[PDB]
């Protein structure tokens, strides 16, 4: 209900711990999904079955965190420990 | 009027005249 | 600014330059940026979107010192700021620098973006209340926009006669047009039709039934324009408030917000606040001018007065009848009485439309006494002992002062100033030792399932009636956690165990009559190494349950040593307790438990102790220096001075002072 | 103002004194006895607080190292113009009064009670008739600094420390405006800083040009000034001097002909005069910022200018010698285009 | 010789010394030459100015000029200050002069018929009429008086055409120049002298990406002339720890510091797209090493289950 | 149309009856020039019919509420107010509305003559108990802006009529915000925000376009002053 | 803390072994600090896409 | 309700004018002569120096000899030079004297396409044995632009930069005079005046006004 976000604020904290018990825990989670997607970026030049991409529509030319954040909130992708 | 150096502009001041003697070499 | 964002991230515009084939290699590409062709410049501003910097003030005193932050190219030569951090600074501008950081790697931008953020650090670690507030311009404009005055233009008029009602207007979006044409002023009393407000709390209950508002459902209410602009600002859903925007109600509104709603929404609440505090404060027509400043006209005539009564002390002086330390204490009483009589004065005579008058009465800035300075007179002066002077200074900074009272003011303030040199490096050298002695505390395991617990005092029942509110309250019991179920003397129970107290809980607690509660804390928590997260309690930054694994002992360290600065007993007093050395007062204490009884003689204390239970009496002795510290007797009247007859318990504190740390370990306990 | 300043300052610190650890705080605050002497309101703001002090305007040293202060003799309700200079000892042991009492025209007090300060810092009334000393101006107890703030009686000691200690950092400009309020100690302070040629005889100017002055004296005699420019201070900034007379202006001795850095028609000018308003504004101006117009850049009112120094020297090496070449290994003739042969 | 890290202008002057040409020089050298670096600077953001009465402060905007509020007669006012600033300093003394300020500017000419005024009687003659911008004195603990001032205020002559812009009080009416519409109530606005300390900007800005590195320590350099990086002291490492910040203490103390290898393969991936390569190990810790084992201490680092392991290579 | 170096380029974001409009970039120091300009254009400077004043068959003082029905005399005329108009004809015209009975009264029951229209019949205005009669003449007239609370106040009679305050205006609320945008080098070329509710009279877009050829043809006056004038172009 | 040299010997002659649990020791050999995001509890987290998610 | 389309009147004095437009809405002549003032003081074009070059120097900080003033002086002098221009190419002037006396603007040779506006200007005082030679470069601009915009051109030595003040218009003011009598005869009338640098009529600088701002808003009245 609140007022749409802007830039690094979207997607909001409180939304995004919903989804997993601890905050810590969200900061390792967020960083391996950026690397992996950074590397499957890396790779598909000259190379293919590498780890899969990004889940959701990159926009022009933003940062692989971003997407990793945004594409956790919708829940896209599943948490093991 | 109560000025000392010569040529210096006039200033005109708010004061009540007082002149035992000026401010010495400084 | 522009050059020193093209050199910090030099490295990433370099390889988005050789991708986007504007060079061929890296070294044209290094050559390009350092030579600052007009390519660079749009590259420049897609790389560095959304990647955050760290900004430091060097030096950083609590953890909100360093924080992140999302960079804004911008031109100039210096770094911009947002005004309501400057606080968490604790910087003004009068040229104080800061450090820019910046992160690399994915996990230190994830760990910047997430935890460091600025717009997530708004509550003070120290005590939970927001400290990114309206401080210093954003109040006294607020305070402008929603006074009421009741003589002004487009006022309500109740019908009479020919002409019906004038000032009743069908919708805020019409009152807005009606200010602009030149027929409104918005701060005159009138009656709205409101279709997005909740209204308060008690207007809906007989305007609705509790039926359910909804947006859309219209009502009635008797404002002003300007608290029906202000209310647009807090987020929707919020009950409508009535009431003159003083300090205080602000504090009082950012921290229901803060508690009440997530924290996204407290942070654009508080910037839209800022926007329009500082578009209304330019209109508020706060100006100082040598007119604002008046003198009382009585001025004269309570000087003459007091003067008269001053010369009548010093003649019986001169008359041998008197002493040199009673003509002091004469003096300083009548003078003190004539400043406190100007001063009363003043405070009735200036009107309250008056510039100093609207700035120091809406807690923007000041006290009363400055402006009884800058007006009435300024009053009396210390002396390098730190005595006080028999001469007043009748002259006030407007009138201005002759050369002997300015003399004596500058005697005056050197001290202070000096003080206030010397207090800098002493505020921190606590802090070291704080952090040096608690860095391996960490919050380990999830729970210890231990009951037991500690007792806390929520409020008092007086004889009067009612019920007496704790002033302790915000610190010890605000933001503990529960050990045991809270049920009444009734068989329901209100608050179950292990659900943490909040500003509703403890109101609720407190509205159902209880006293004493049982819960966690830290002294009792069962584990080897470290703490537990559920004995630790709610944590104070994010508002919630503390995590598994945060650092606890250094927020701790920090919280104590920052506040150092604004102390003047003291600083020595609390180095003194923690290092728990032998106190300078040495109290006694009962270690045998019993009443009390006084053979005291003129040179020395002697005072027994009569055992309740069988026992032997004990006797101390002591200087005749102390006096007794009095004990609230049986009588449960704590005016009660200490006396032979007297019912104190084991331990209690025979006279004032402060007792050995040791001796009540071995008597009491842990 | 800086040079000017510098010169008169007084140091408790140094060699053969005291540390700034040894000092306490009975030897910082100011003693009833500075009255004339020590200047109790300019002073470092720093650590070194109390111990660097400056001298007053009209203090001066008796030959065995005490500070003297001037007063006028009262003999009995008449006041003469003879000036008597005294020490600390002899101001204890007398009665002086201020010098702002009422006096009359004819040399008498009118008030029977005036105000008198006396021993041990006691200061109250006491008939006219045996009122030894009456001291000479109000500014006596002033340092050379302070005494160009106007209205310096209005405000607090406080903020008068840290005005009287900016005047001090202030920074020349390239064309500088002499003050619409001033406080008349301007002229003297800058005609005895020395940073402005003043002619020593009379005569009248015969060539006048941008680098040096000529003046003819009256018996036949020639002199001609020569003036710095674009020198480097030490601090970095410009001392720079230009003539204000012109070819055949009779001229007298004493009078300024050319005057220095921060100084217009010989009196000491450090900034502008700016039309300002008192507001708050859209929070541009948020806690001690100010606002400023493009006017000040367009037509560069406040811009100054710098000078920086480069140092290099070539020595003799153990295995040969270096030299100031003009062919540097393997580097680009474009790189290499601003040198000439040498 | 090259030019320091930020410097600029125009070369102005150049002394040379040589020893042959019977110029004293200091032993074992031979040619010294100096050169003179020249700059005009102006005003801009973080420069610091200050009035007279110790109400320093610095520039936070500098606003085009039609954007800044001007009087009815339309001069847009050079420099606007804050009033939340006056009452808690206790510094009343600049509005006084503020006031006076503008009876200097416009000239004042007090009316003589009827005789003086009764706040006039002590005024000297000297100060009954002046011209427009004639300078005035007012020396200290002596001087101008409220009354006289406030007289003063009454009596200013009219500009060109025939107005007064301010009124009895000292205020006047401006108007908004960023909206139109003028503001509610009167303001107050006169003339100041204003300063300008040598605080500047230009000095003090400074960044630092990757430039050179000591040669005793393998830390990047000090101070801005060397283009060295920012101290990063202990109470800043305590702030982060209390983040629960890890990784970028880490990065902050290991990468970016002293190790040797880490600096070139970060600089690497960064140049190159790929990911950060992890941390390696700090100089300062092989140093300490060294300097144990110099003591006859056998000092070695063990693994998890307890082999031995070696930071040799 | 080549001085200006960019040409500004006006986008359009929609919700439900407002609308967002984007004006990026301009140079800087041109928002303010335009905004404040607009905003007041758009509010005062579109034409429009509005309901003047009231009339009520049993009223002889204005306080009391008419009998047989539920709102008060005032909540009838803020109701009122809200009403939406269309005329075509610039003299004043009279609408009559009658009701009888228990039941509630709408917008849809007023009977327009030809020309004038109301374009959301379902306004509740009142509640009639039973045995009501409600018979009330409007006077609708057209202009521009918004009149003060009573159009004519020494103008009166005896006859009743109500002098009410009517937004003669299509356009609601108009708010605006300038931010920064770079282009080049340079970092301050404005960029205007400009959010814009009206009526369901007239749709945003065509309110926008009615304002620009107001301000349009007001400037023309000043550009005809001299027929050849440099200036700067645009596209 | 203070007096190295004693605490050095003392713990030379007992063979005493260090396990790096604290945050000055982890701060000087430069390891990743035991509190906050450095515990061995989320140090090895694994992350997968959920099987949901697929390439189609 | 009334409908009458706004009407424009001058009144002109020796060197201001004044400009009377009526009747405008009520609570609209105030934003209507703001936005002309904004745009009369910003984006009027004009010509001005930008380059000088002086025989026998090499940079600004310095003197020549048998001038009263170093070449500080002069270039500050300089800057407030009147110089009006239409040709779209940076054209070239000369200026030499020898002699004592007074070096004026007069003196300024202008070629074909450009004038000077202010004979009785102040440029330097000439002492005797002292030679001067002088050669200014005159473009066309608007708005201002920092002297070392002009540094990175990489020409000989001795040119010298120099800042440019394009903008004629010296001041600008205005008036409202409000009709509010209740009734519908309510307006704004509303005066406003315009003083320049006798170099271009006040009339010509409003009608650049004019057209700036409806080249600015004719964007809004396309439809999409
Ligand atoms: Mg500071
Ligand atoms: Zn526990």
């Amino acid at each position: 209900g609140y007022d749409t976000p802007l830039g690094i604020t979207n997607p909001p904290i409180d939304e995004l711990l919903d989804r997993v018990s601890s905050k810590y825990a969200l900061v390792i989670y967020a960083a391996k999904r950026a690397r992996q997607i950074n590397d499957y970026y890396n790779q598909l030049g000259e190379g293919i079955l590498e780890y899969v991409g990004p889940l959701v529509e990159p926009g022009l030319q933003e940062k692989p965190l971003s997407i990793a954040l945004r594409e956790i909130h919708a829940d896209l992708l599943e948490h093991t420990e | 009027s109560n000025n000392s150096v010569p040529g210096a502009p006039n200033r005109v001041s708010f004061a009540k005249l007082r002149e035992p003697l000026e401010v010495p070499g400084l | 600014p522009k050059l020193m964002a093209l050199e910090l991230f030099k490295p990433f515009v370099m390889k988005r330059l050789v991708d986007l084939n504007h060079a061929q290699n890296i070294k044209s590409a290094k050559r390009m940026v350092e030579r600052q062709r007009p390519q660079v410049w749009d590259v420049l501003e897609e790389v560095i979107a959304e990647h955050p910097v760290l900004l430091n003030r060097a030096p950083t005193l609590h953890r909100l010192g360093i924080q992140a932050f999302e960079p804004m190219l911008v031109e100039g030569k210096a770094i911009q700021l947002h005004p309501l951090v400057c606080e968490a600074f604790n910087a003004d501008f009068d040229g104080d620098q800061m450090a820019v950081h910046l992160p690399l790697s994915a996990e230190a931008q994830a760990e910047a973006r997430i935890l460091m953020l600025s717009s997530n650090n708004i509550l003070s670690p120290a005590s939970g209340r927001p400290l990114a507030m309206p401080r210093l311009d954003m109040v006294t404009g607020l305070y402008y926009l929603t006074t009421e005055v009741p003589g002004d233009t487009g006022e309500y008029q109740p019908a009479s006669g020919d002409h019906p009602e004038t000032g009743v207007y069908s919708s805020p979006a019409e009152a807005i047009m009606a200010a602009d044409r030149g027929v409104l002023s918005v701060r005159a009393k009138i009656k709205v039709r409101l279709t997005q407000l909740r209204p308060p709390v008690e207007i809906e209950a007989e305007l609705f039934g509790h039926s359910g508002w909804q947006p859309g459902d219209a009502w009635m209410a008797e404002t002003t324009l300007g608290r029906v602009m202000f209310n647009e600002l807090l987020p929707l859903g919020y009950p409508f408030v009535n009431k003159q925007m003083h300090k205080k109600v602000q504090a009082a509104i950012i921290n229901d917000l803060a508690e009440r709603y997530p924290m996204i929404v407290v942070a654009q609440t508080v910037d839209k606040l800022k926007d329009a505090g500082f578009y209304w404060a330019t209109r508020s027509g706060v100006t100082v001018s040598m007119a604002d400043v008046l003198v009382p006209p009585r001025k004269k005539e309570i000087l003459d007065h007091y003067e008269e009564r001053a010369d009548k002390v010093e003649k019986q002086f001169q008359r041998g009848a008197l002493n040199h330390d009673e003509r002091n204490e004469a003096l300083v009483e009548i003078w003190k009485e004539a400043t406190d009589e100007v001063g009363q004065a003043l405070r009735e005579h200036y009107p309250d439309d008056n510039p100093i008058i609207t700035i120091v009465d809406s807690g923007a800035t000041g006290n009363f006494t400055q402006t009884r300075t800058l007006a009435g007179m300024k009053g009396l002066v210390t002396n390098p002992k730190g005595e006080f002077i028999p001469r007043p200074v009748k002259s006030s900074f407007r009138e201005g002062l002759t050369v002997l009272e300015y003399f004596i003011n500058t005697h005056g303030a050197r001290k202070g100033l000096a003080d206030t040199a010397l207090r800098t490096a002493d505020s921190g050298y606590l802090t070291r030792r704080l952090v040096d002695v608690s860095q391996d505390v960490i919050v380990r395991e999830h729970d210890c399932q231990t009951e037991r617990g500690i007792v806390v005092e929520l409020a008092e029942r007086a004889p009067d009636g009612t019920l007496i509110r704790d002033p302790y309250i915000e610190t010890s019991a605000y933001a503990r956690t529960l050990g045991t179920d809270a049920v009444d003397e009734a068989g329901n129970v209100i608050v179950e165990r292990g659900q943490d107290l909040g500003d509703p809980e403890i109101d609720a607690l407190l509205a159902a009559g209880i006293t004493q509660v049982k819960v966690r804390s830290v002294l009792t928590c069962a584990t080897s190494t470290g703490v537990c997260a559920t004995c630790y309690g709610r944590s104070m930054a994010t508002g919630k349950l503390v995590d598994i694994g945060e650092a606890v002992g250094i927020v701790a360290a920090q919280s104590i040593g920052e506040p150092g600065t604004q102390l003047t007993g003291g600083l020595p007093r609390v180095q003194e307790l923690f290092e728990a050395r032998v106190p300078r007062g040495k109290a006694p204490i009962a270690d045998v438990t019993g009443r009390v009884r006084l053979e005291d003689g003129e040179r020395f204390y002697k005072i027994t102790i009569v055992p309740d239970d069988g026992g032997e009496e004990v006797v101390y002795d002591k200087i005749s220096k102390r006096q007794r510290l009095r004990v609230f007797k049986h009588e449960d009247g704590s005016e009660r001075v200490l006396s032979d007859g007297d019912h104190v318990e084991v331990g209690q504190q025979l006279m004032e002072g402060s007792a050995d740390p040791h001796e009540v370990l071995r008597v009491q306990g842990p | 103002l800086s040079g000017l300043t510098h010169k008169r300052r007084l140091s408790a610190l140094g060699p053969g004194g005291l540390s700034r650890e040894r000092a306490g705080l009975e030897v910082r605050d100011v003693h009833p006895s500075h009255y004339g002497r020590m200047c109790p309101i300019e002073t470092p703001e720093g650590p070194n607080i109390g111990l660097i002090g400056s001298l007053s305007v009209y203090a001066r040293v008796n030959p065995f190292g005490f500070i003297e202060t001037p007063y006028r003799k009262v003999v009995d309700g008449v006041v003469s113009d003879e000036i008597v200079y005294l020490t600390a000892d002899e101001e204890d042991r007398h009665v002086v009064a201020q010098a702002n009492s009422p006096i009359d025209a004819d040399g008498r007090f009118v008030e029977p009670r005036v105000l008198v300060r006396r021993k041990a810092g006691e200061v109250e009334y006491v008939p006219s008739s045996e009122v030894d000393y009456m001291d000479v101006s109000p500014r006596q107890m002033v340092s050379v600094a302070t005494a160009m703030i106007p209205f310096l009686e209005h405000d607090d000691a406080n903020r008068a420390l840290m005005g009287a200690n900016m005047q001090r950092q202030a920074v020349p400009l390239v064309r500088s405006e002499a003050p619409l309020v001033g406080t008349g100690m301007e002229l003297r302070a800058a005609i005895d800083a020395g940073d402005v040629v003043v002619a020593e005889e009379s005569g009248v100017i015969e060539e006048v040009s941008a680098d040096y002055i000529t003046v003819m004296h009256d018996n036949g005699t020639r002199r001609t000034y020569r003036m710095r420019k674009f020198a480097r201070s030490n601090h970095g900034t410009c001392a720079n001097q230009c003539p204000i007379v012109d070819a055949g202006d009779r001229v007298e001795a004493g009078q300024v002909i050319a005057d220095g850095p921060c100084t217009d028609d010989g009196e000491m000018a450090l900034g502008k005069n700016l039309l300002v308003a008192i507001m708050p504004w859209e929070g541009h101006n948020y806690e001690d910022a100010i606002i400023l117009s493009n006017r000040l850049v367009e037509e560069d009112v406040l811009t100054s200018i710098h000078i920086e120094e480069h140092e290099i020297d070539a020595r003799d090496t153990k295995l040969g010698a270096e030299e100031i070449t003009r062919d540097i290994p393997n580097i680009s003739d474009e790189v290499l285009a601003d040198l000439d042969e040498r | 010789l090259k030019v320091p890290h930020g410097e600029s202008g125009k070369v102005i002057g150049i002394r040379v010394f040589s020893r042959e040409d019977e110029d004293e020089l200091p032993a074992g050298v031979n040619e010294l030459v100096r050169v003179y670096v020249a700059q005009k600077r102006k005003i801009s953001d973080g420069d610091k100015l200050a009035g007279r009465h110790g109400n320093k402060g610095v520039i936070g905007k500098i606003l085009p000029v039609e954007d800044m509020p001007f009087l009815a007669d339309g001069t847009p006012v050079d420099i606007i200050l804050n009033t939340h600033g006056v009452p808690r300093r206790m510094n009343i003394g600049q509005i006084l002069e503020t006031h006076l300020g503008w009876c200097a500017h416009s000239g004042w000419k007090v009316d003589a018929a009827k005789g003086v005024p009764d706040w006039a009687a002590r005024l000297p003659d000297e100060l009954l009429e002046a011209q427009p911008n004639a300078i005035v004195s007012t020396p200290v603990f002596d001087g101008a008086q409220e009354a006289e001032l406030q007289g003063l205020l009454s009596c200013t002559l009219p500009n060109r055409d025939g107005d007064v812009l301010v009124d009895a009080d000292g205020k006047a009416m401006l108007f908004d120049g960023r909206s139109g519409e003028p503001f509610p109530y009167p303001v107050t606005v006169g003339y100041m002298y204003i300063m300008k300390l040598h605080h500047l900007v230009d000095d003090k800005i400074h960044a630092r990406s990757t430039g050179p590195y000591s040669m005793i320590t393998q830390q990047p350099l000090g101070g801005k002339a060397q283009f060295g990086g920012q101290r990063f002291g202990e109470m800043e490492c305590w702030a982060m720890q209390a983040y629960g910040a890890a990784y970028t203490l880490q990065e902050l103390l290991t990468i970016k510091s002293d190790d040797t290898v880490g600096r070139v393969k970060v600089y690497e991936a960064i140049v190159k797209g790929e990911n950060i390569p992890e941390p390696g190990i700090p100089e300062s810790f092989k140093v300490l090493l060294k300097e144990l084992q110099s003591l006859c201490l056998n000092v070695e680092v063990l693994s998890s289950d307890g082999a031995a392991i070696e930071l040799r290579e | 149309m080549l001085i200006s170096q960019r040409p500004t380029l006006s986008e359009d974001v929609l919700t439900d009856n407002r609308s967002q409009f984007v004006i990026e970039p301009l140079e800087p120091g041109f928002g303010y020039t335009l905004g404040n300009s607009l905003r007041r254009t758009l509010l005062s400077s579109i034409p429009g019919a509005a309901v003047t004043s009231i009339r009520i068959d049993g009223v002889l003082h204005e306080f009391t509420t008419v009998p047989g029905v539920k709102e008060d005399v005032t909540e009838i005329i803020l109701n009122l107010k809200s009403l939406v108009v269309s005329s075509e004809e610039d003299e004043p015209v009279t609408m009559y509305l009658r009701k009888q009975g228990p039941g509630e009264v709408t917008a849809g029951d007023i009977v327009p003559p030809a020309g004038v229209t109301v374009h959301n019949p379902g306004m509740h205005i009142a509640t009639l108990n039973d045995k009501g009669k409600l018979e009330v003449e409007l006077v609708v007239e057209r202009g521009r802006g918004y009149v003060p609370a009573v159009q004519n106040r020494a103008s009166g009679a005896e006859i009743g009529r109500i002098p009410v305050d009517s937004i003669y205006s299509p356009v609601l609320k108009v708010t605006y915000k300038v931010d920064a945008t770079r282009v080049e080098q340079r970092t301050d070329f404005d960029k205007l925000i400009l959010d814009v509710e009206t009526k369901n009279s007239i749709s945003p877009r065509d309110a926008l376009a009615s304002a620009g050829k107001t301000l349009v043809e007001l400037f023309g006056l000043a550009r005809e002053l001299n027929v050849e004038a440099e200036g700067i172009e645009i596209g | 803390f203070q007096e190295t040299t004693r605490v050095l010997t003392d713990a030379a002659i007992n063979c005493r072994s260090d396990k790096l649990n604290g945050l000055k020791e982890n701060v000087i050999i430069g390891k990743l600090i035991p509190a906050g995001t450095g515990i061995n509890r989320y140090r090895n987290i694994a992350v997968q896409p959920t099987e949901e998610a697929r390439a189609a």
